[PDB]
């Protein structure tokens, strides 16, 4: 060791709503824990979220958790594991009410109950009338919800590493992970964080696009280390685009303004959800209404401007009072990044890359697997993930709006509450040797030594129109062969890439550079699994395939990074509390 | 402590502004200030109650509020206490230099 | 249309004292953009210019700045209210907190302060609720102003009175989160809490200034939260 | 050991935050300006004489400068200081227009109470 050593039973890589959470519940649980975080952990992506907090609470309306298992199956197109969607769903409601316990400020029923209001996706009576239960503060309610995790951090007395970089995991040579190295963002001294339990918790990779709703800290990190770990991600290609982000913008206006009594038009000022579809019309799926408004733009129905092609998203006739008590934060946004008042005019929208359906697979418990020779499951010893970094997987081929934060919160949670039988259950593990942590610190080293190598400003740039122009809303298989050549000759030319600036004093720029091969890793972990999907199920959405194939394709999709090929995992269909809902059309 | 001091600061102020409105008034009303109007004025015992309760005003009321800017300003503990003692002697010589004054008129 | 940009530099290993450079920046005239903007962009020609962003959006926090002698955020700062012909573009770390390098503060006293005022709803855990804690819509609102805080220490790194006691005096920004706790009716500490603020510092350093006002890129008045906070400790301590 | 953006010259100062940092010089300068002012109604009351020396003093053109200053200078303590109070009270409100607003009138009430402090000094 010539490297400082920095012991603790967990590690957890990432300090937004999935990673809080579980820091919280693991330090509770008697366990040491250190919360790493690249930003300060109330800049976390978690902190932009706007609608809400799905969750059969039942206080809009009498609710019940298999409602909501149903409109998840069904919205995952059928690839979401049952099982745990299940879990999540059933546990949410005591999960959620543990949050206002917190203090989290959600706005209020007259008779003083959580507010929930109607989202997409969401039925009653297993797919019949549509159902209102995602539950808000205002617009604002993923800020409401990270403050308050941080607030429970802080009361709570947690170890936290505020802006220090996760550099690459650390293997030992009996191949699980043992910790991770990490960059002190401020001083720039390296460290080995040494633990029994390394859980990833690092977000999504939306920045991977040209246009996305992400924040600019989205870079995949986690991808990109769990890959150069050896470590597989699945259904890469699942990839959900918001239908309605600000046009020439990217900043999201909530799914929230449809849910309140929203609509969309095309420029003839036609309703035309009701065309796509009949019975949910602008709250239908999310890859649904996506598609449609890319397809009413594709054939001259979109509208025009200095906002560029784009639909209208109508709002004015739910009257200002409405709009500024349940809806202010899009009034702002709107305002700022559109130069429109929503209380007078519409909204020009268009779809933006929203969410990361993939990531490391894991069971309930937050363990990471992988798969063995023969193809079945092996967990990764000391290896777990949460939140958007995992596919557990909850959300399959579309997520459900509302979704995700009671995924952060209940998955955050469970990785916790299960960490002591996690870590009995692997058993004691080797430490690792010096060498073992020197591997780490190479894709580091790269850089710092690079200076007269190419510039990574023009590869990010190149990378990112690659993945917006042949992996989104709609694919065709030619585009995503020669997209997937020109990532290699794009990776080729990043494993000589230059870091310009050489200091140690908070240097940004070398942070970004390490950000960017982990972009790289994403994009390419997509590209290769969207071509391997030869079917159109959920986001993914293939012309030379347009068809569901439920015979061959009713599965997840998995990365083997050693050998850089594609595989295939079961999709599980047994809950344990009721039957498993049957594959069927999927239709809104 | 801080609550005290907001309060004991803005009253005195109330009398401070009570008396110089009566001060004022005397000024603005009297025309011709000759040795003699100005001594009657000083030798009535409204004047001389007033004015000595006047200076106590100040003692409190400039007291509270010297401090708060030095300790702002002033770091040093051993140059802040000095300054101190100064403002305060001062502060407590104009008061018994009034009671000398008035109570001689 | 060519932008002109004078911005604060400092790196301890190389630089002995802070210093101003200059930097110009060619701008698609027709289009207007944000001052974040530009500062992305000028990374690229110079890749040493150190400063902090993330959401892009205003919600976050992580960038802010002294632009043109001002706080706000650089992400919704358009450039078109900045820039004036002849004189450039000013822009400075935020004032009275130590320079980490370029652009970048040390929050450290910032969040010091706010952990001070124990931020985190204490309820004494009698008579729990059946589910969630009832709040009413009229006791909702009383939060609003409030909880949209997003820690970005523009309105206390612009307050005199934390200049110079930025470890006694609570700030804006604190004072702000003190009362979004001593007001929300699922918090039963609210004596304990005031009688921790009843020193000469934490609170009264105070003076209505208003530069927190002016500031804040969420509109949000510190002024008139530290004003109901006076209140309470009046009603409780004299 | 680090550099801090402390320069006062660089930063946008709001009209009520002129009228505070006012308030307070013109606080430290009202309590030196007691000490001067007692040292003279002292002076104008020991006897008949001491009197006649002492508007003579106040026949001086420096004189009634300084004297005018010193009245001005309490003369926007005290409004200035009403202002704050009135905050304090409820009477104002606490948002930036309504502080503005009020910082506005401060001034103009003292620049009249200034005059009619010239006026009497003249
Ligand atoms: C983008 C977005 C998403 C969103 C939303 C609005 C926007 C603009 N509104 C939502 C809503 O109303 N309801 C809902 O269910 N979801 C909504 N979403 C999606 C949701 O916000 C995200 O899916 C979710 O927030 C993901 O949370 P998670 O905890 O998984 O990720 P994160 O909050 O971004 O945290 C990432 C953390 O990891 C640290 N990090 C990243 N890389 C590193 C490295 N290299 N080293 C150390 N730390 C790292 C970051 O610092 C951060 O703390
Ligand atoms: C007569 C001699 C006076 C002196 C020497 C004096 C001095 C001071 C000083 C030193 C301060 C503190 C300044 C600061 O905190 O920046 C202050 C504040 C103040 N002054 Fe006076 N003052 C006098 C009279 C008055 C009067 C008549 C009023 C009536 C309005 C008044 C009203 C106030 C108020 C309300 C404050 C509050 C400042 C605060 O604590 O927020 N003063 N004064
Ligand atoms: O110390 C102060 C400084 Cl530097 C300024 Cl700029 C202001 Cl406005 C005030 Cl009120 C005080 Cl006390
Ligand atoms: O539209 C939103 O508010 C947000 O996009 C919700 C989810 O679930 O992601
Ligand atoms: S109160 Fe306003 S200026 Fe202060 S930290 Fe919060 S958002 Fe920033
Ligand atoms: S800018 Fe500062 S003094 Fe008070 S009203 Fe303001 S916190
Ligand atoms: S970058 Fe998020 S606030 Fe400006
Ligand atoms: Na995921």
């Amino acid at each position: 060791m010539k490297l400082p050593v920095r012991e603790f039973d967990a590690v957890v890589i990432g300090a937004g709503g999935a990673g809080m959470r579980a820091a919280l519940q693991i330090s509770q649980s008697g366990q040491t824990c250190a919360l790493l975080s690249k930003v300060f952990p109330t800049r976390s992506h978690t902190v932009s979220a706007q609608g809400g907090i799905t969750v059969a609470l039942g206080n809009t309306h009498e609710d019940n958790w298999e409602w909501h298992m149903y409109d998840t199956v069904k919205g995952s197109d059928y690839i979401g594991d049952q099982d745990a969607i299940e879990y999540m769903c059933k546990t949410g409601p005591e999960a959620i009410l543990e949050l206002e316990h917190m203090g989290l400020p959600f706005s209020r029923l007259d008779d003083g109950r959580i507010y929930q209001r109607p989202f997409g996706g969401q039925s009653k009576n297993f797919g019949g009338e549509q159902a209102a239960r995602t539950a808000a503060a205002a617009d604002r309610t993923g800020h409401a919800l990270l403050h308050t995790l941080y607030q429970q951090n802080l009361k709570n007395h947690t170890t936290i590493f505020s802006e220090w970089y996760a550099l690459d995991l650390v293997k030992n040579q009996d191949g699980a992970v043992v910790g991770c190295t990490a960059l002190c963002i401020e001083t720039g001294e390296v460290v080995y964080f040494k633990a029994r339990a390394t859980v990833l918790a690092t977000g999504g990779a939306g920045r991977i696009y040209q246009s996305t709703t992400n924040a600019h800290i989205n870079t995949g990190d986690g991808v990109g280390m769990a890959i150069r770990a050896g470590v597989p991600v699945q259904d890469m290609e699942m990839w959900q685009f918001h239908p309605t982000g600000i046009a020439g913008a990217g900043v999201l206006v909530t799914e929230g303004c449809r849910g309140e009594g929203g609509y969309l038009l095309n420029k003839h000022g036609e309703r035309f959800m009701e065309r796509y579809a009949p019975n949910a019309k602008d709250l239908a799926g999310r890859d649904v209404v996506a598609r449609s408004i890319m397809i009413e733009i594709r054939e001259g129905r979109g509208c025009d401007g200095p906002w560029g092609p784009h639909a209208k998203l109508k709002l004015d006739h739910l009257g200002k009072e409405v709009l500024e008590s349940r809806l202010p934060g899009i009034l702002e946004l709107s305002r700022t990044f559109a130069h429109v008042d929503p209380v007078k005019e519409p909204i020009p929208v268009i779809p933006t890359c929203h969410y990361m359906m993939g990531g490391i697979p894991t069971k309930v418990t937050g363990q990471a697997l992988t798969v063995n020779e023969k193809g079945e499951d092996v967990v990764v010893p000391g290896l777990f993930a949460v939140g958007e970094i995992a596919c557990v997987s909850v959300h399959g081929a579309n997520r459900l709006g509302g979704n995700s934060l009671l995924d952060l919160v209940v998955f955050g949670r469970a990785a916790g509450l299960h960490l002591q039988e996690s870590i009995a259950e692997q058993g004691a593990l080797r430490d690792a040797s010096e060498s073992d942590v020197e591997a780490s610190l190479d894709r580091l080293n790269r850089w710092n030594n690079n200076r007269n190598g190419e510039d990574p400003v023009a590869i990010r740039k190149a990378l990112q129109e690659c993945m917006q122009h042949n992996f989104s809303v709609f694919r065709e298989g030619d585009a995503m062969a020669k997209g997937l050549e020109q990532l290699k000759v794009i990776r080729e030319r990043l494993k000589n890439a230059r870091l310009d600036d050489t200091s140690s004093e908070f240097n940004t720029q070398r942070v970004e550079c390490l950000e960017l091969d982990n972009l790289m890793e994403t994009a390419y972990a997509t590209a290769v699994s969207a071509n391997f999907r030869t079917e159109s199920r959920g986001a993914h959405s293939r012309f030379d395939f347009p068809d569901r194939d439920d015979e061959n394709w009713l599965c997840h999709s998995l990365y083997l990074p050693e050998s850089e090929s594609m595989t295939r995992r079961s999709v599980n269909m047994e809950p344990k509390l009721r039957p498993a809902f049957p594959p069927k059309i999927r239709t809104y | 402590n801080g609550v005290h001091d907001f309060i004991l600061v803005r009253a005195t102020a109330i009398v401070l502004t009570l008396y110089i409105i009566y001060m004022v008034g005397f000024f603005a009303t009297s025309g011709e200030l000759t040795y003699e109007v100005w001594i009657g004025f000083f030798a009535s015992a409204f004047t001389k109650v007033f004015t000595l309760l006047a200076l106590f005003s100040i003692l409190i009321h400039a007291w509270i509020g010297m401090w708060q800017v030095l300790t702002d300003y002033v770091k040093p503990l051993a140059l802040r206490l000095m300054l101190q003692l100064v403002i305060v002697v001062a502060l407590v010589v104009y008061v018994i230099y009034g009671f000398v004054v008035v109570w001689g008129v | 249309m060519r932008l002109e940009f004078s911005i604060y530099r400092y790196n301890p290993d190389v630089d002995d004292a802070p210093r101003m450079q200059d930097y110009t920046l060619e701008a698609d005239e027709g289009r207007d953009m944000m001052l974040l903007d530009a500062l992305i962009q000028l990374k690229e020609k110079d890749p040493s210019l150190s400063f902090r962003r993330s959401c892009r959006e205003g919600v976050c926090g992580s960038d802010g700045l002294n632009m043109n002698g001002k706080n706000g955020l650089a992400c919704i700062t358009p450039i078109s209210a900045l820039n004036q012909p002849g004189k450039k573009i000013v822009i400075r770390p935020l004032p009275g907190l130590p320079v980490i390098r370029d652009l970048v503060v040390d929050m450290g006293q910032f969040y010091a302060q706010y952990e001070k005022i124990k931020p985190y709803l204490l309820n004494n855990g009698q008579n729990p609720p059946a589910r969630e804690h009832l709040q009413m819509p009229e006791q909702r609102e009383k939060l609003d102003g409030l909880y949209e805080c997003i820690l970005c220490a523009c309105c206390s790194t612009s307050c005199p009175s934390f200049w110079w006691n930025p470890d006694k005096f609570i700030g804006p920004a604190g004072l702000l989160a003190a009362y979004r706790f001593l007001i929300d009716s699922r918090d039963t500490e609210t004596d304990s809490r005031l009688d921790g603020l009843s020193d000469a510092f934490s609170v009264f350093r105070c003076h209505s200034i208003m530069n927190c006002v002016s500031v804040c890129p969420k509109g949000l008045n510190p002024t008139r939260a530290i004003g109901h906070i006076k209140s309470m400790l009046l009603q409780r301590n004299a | 050991q680090r550099p801090v953006n402390l320069d006062l010259q660089t930063i946008r100062f709001p009209i009520t935050a002129i009228a505070s940092i006012l308030h307070r010089v013109s606080g430290v300068i009202t309590f030196v300006a007691v000490g001067i002012l007692l040292w003279l109604l002292g002076t104008s009351l020991s006897s008949p004489e001491g009197f006649e020396q002492a508007s003579a003093i106040m026949g001086s053109f420096f004189v009634k400068f300084i004297m005018w200053g010193i009245l001005t200078a309490l003369a926007y303590h005290v409004v200035v200081g009403i202002r704050h109070m009135m905050m304090d009270f409820g009477y104002l409100e606490e948002t930036f227009e309504a502080g503005k607003r009020s910082a506005k009138i401060s001034f103009v009430i003292t620049v009249v109470l200034s005059l009619l402090a010239g006026v009497l000094v003249w």
